[PDB]
């Protein structure tokens, strides 16, 4: 594939380097439950001017 | 100056053995460079769009496999005209010459 051809004569070629799969996977959120106050700042009953 | 007659000339007495050294570089550090794990990284995102520029990255390569090729070349031509190997003379006696 690295030479795109079908036929390879003699040599070192040096190939591409090898990885690692990375098979799993983790999230990690600090400890936050309470929701936000939406209702305070979107329903507030009074707005101020400009 | 010089004392130029037309007449007259200069004619050594005696002399001296020298030596000195030269210094000369052969060959320099082979390297090779991986094109997609120094732009992109562990990236799946990334690499997929590189499938344009791996021919730049084959002449990359390939360059440098010749760079490093012809340094082998060098090295070899430098220090191995001679083919047959001789060993070193147990006996000195050289009249004097110490090549210790
Ligand atoms: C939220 O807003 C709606 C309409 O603006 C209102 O009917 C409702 O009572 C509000 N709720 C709260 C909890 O403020
Ligand atoms: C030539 O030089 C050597 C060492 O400097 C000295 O021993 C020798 O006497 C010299 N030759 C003459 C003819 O003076």
């Amino acid at each position: 594939c690295t030479l795109k051809s079908f036929t390879v004569e003699k040599g070192i070629y040096q190939t591409s380097n090898f990885r690692v799969q990375p098979t799993e996977s983790i999230v990690r959120f600090p400890n936050i439950t309470n929701l936000c106050p939406f209702g305070e700042v979107f329903n507030a009953t009074t707005f101020a001017s400009v | 100056s010089v004392a130029y007659s037309n007449n007259s000339i200069a004619i050594p007495t005696n002399f001296t053995i020298s030596v000195t050294t030269e210094i000369l570089p052969v060959s320099m550090t082979k390297t090779s460079v991986d094109c997609t794990m120094y732009i992109c990284g562990d990236s799946t995102e990334c690499s997929n769009l590189l499938l344009q520029y791996g021919s730049f990255c084959t002449q990359l390569n390939r360059a440098l496999t010749g760079i490093a090729v012809e340094q082998d070349k060098n090295t070899q031509e430098v220090f191995a005209q001679v083919k047959q190997i001789y060993k070193t003379p147990q006996i000195k006696d050289f009249g004097g010459f110490n090549f210790s």
